[PDB]
């Protein structure tokens, strides 16, 4: 569930969120951040289990 | 995170490698819409 | 400083700089004051093609780092070159594709290191020790000469055996030779005859293509044989060089640690 949530947030984050005379603003690192969070949680779940 | 699923594996020096082409797109209005691309090949 | 192709250009370069103090305050340097530090140590400044090593300030070339085209990095000072990186781990991947039994194998420890700089591999055969020919002290030293500077340098030191000794050495060669008839000189000294003779050892010379040959004018008597390995442009992996610790770390310590753990 957390893996899906983080992947969904990463994908929803790459779309641009500033517009007008200024463009872009999306977080290019979001996919690596989500992969880092899900790997971070993996050690915690393996400890609990 | 490839552009248009431009990913292609390769074996180099007997090790598995991945090439994919990312595109970062940026757009804004100026009415006319401008666009910037920066194509970035990752290995 | 601005990048320039020659040290001769730094002699008048408009040197910018600043000072940093122990409390990490700073002050800009005056142009006169920067030009003092320039003129004392302009040789240590890097060139566009050659990277140099800095030194503590003073008031005979500098140490230098070359990135060879074959991938060997080495440090040079006068005639001496020493390797810095090792291409062992980049060649190991093929050995790893067939697993642990191949990583630890003998031929794996014989992956070649590409040669560093420009030079030729020469094999020297040390004659048997004899008291009449060599004297009571068994020491001998191999000296190189006429590379970089006329003054000779030691390249190997050993004890004379009753057997022959086979010694294979990388001999550096300069970008442009000092003498047209012989590009490098090697002579071996011992207790009986420590003094050098003008022609009394192997002289090496190189033509336009990469082949080296021994000058017939030179006298080989101090060597049982000298051979030039013109076909060889690499040498075995080095268990005494820089990465010697990591190589002993892997081939011997790791198996012994694992075997010891499995014992308990």
């Amino acid at each position: 569930a957390v893996q899906a949530s983080r992947l969904a947030g990463a994908a929803a984050d790459l779309v641009p969120n500033i517009f007008g005379f200024a463009g872009g603003g999306s977080r290019w690192g979001a996919i690596a951040e989500a992969t880092g969070y899900v790997m971070e949680f993996s050690a915690n779940v393996m400890n609990t289990e | 995170n490839p552009y248009k699923s431009t990913i292609r594996p390769v074996i180099y020096k007997s090790r598995l490698y991945l090439l994919w082409l990312e595109q970062k797109e940026i757009t804004w209005q100026t009415y006319q819409t401008e666009t910037d691309y920066r194509y970035e090949l990752k290995l | 400083y601005n990048q320039q192709d020659t040290l001769d250009s730094y002699k008048n370069a408009s040197m910018q700089g600043l000072y940093i103090f122990a409390d990490m305050a700073s002050k800009d340097m005056t142009p006169e004051q920067s030009n003092v530090y320039r003129d004392n140590s302009y040789q240590q400044f890097d060139t566009n093609n050659v990277r140099r090593v800095n030194n503590r300030y003073a008031e005979d070339n500098a140490l230098t780092l070359h990135h060879n085209e074959n991938g060997a990095q080495y440090m040079q000072w006068q005639s001496y070159r020493t390797r810095l990186n090792t291409l062992f781990a980049r060649q190991l991947v093929a050995r790893a594709t067939t697993g642990i039994d191949t990583i630890l194998s003998m031929e794996t420890q014989n992956i070649q290191e590409p040669q560093l700089g420009k030079g030729f591999y020469a094999t020297f055969v040390i004659p048997p020790y004899n008291l009449s020919t060599h004297g009571d002290e068994r020491w001998f030293k191999l000296y190189i000469k006429h590379v970089v500077d006329n003054n000779s340098h030691i390249i190997y030191s050993g004890q004379l055996t009753d057997t022959n000794i086979n010694i294979t050495l990388f001999i550096p060669l300069d970008d442009v030779p000092l003498n047209q008839d012989y590009h490098a000189k090697v002579y071996m000294t011992f207790k009986k005859s420590p003094s050098d003779g003008t022609w009394w050892g192997p002289h090496f010379v190189r033509d336009d293509k990469g082949i080296v040959t021994i000058n017939p004018k030179s006298i080989l008597t101090h060597f049982e044989s000298v051979n030039v390995l013109n076909n060889i442009s690499s040498e075995p992996m080095d268990f005494s060089g820089a990465n010697s610790l990591y190589f002993w770390e892997l081939f011997y310590y790791t198996p012994m640690l694992v075997a010891q753990r499995l014992l308990h």
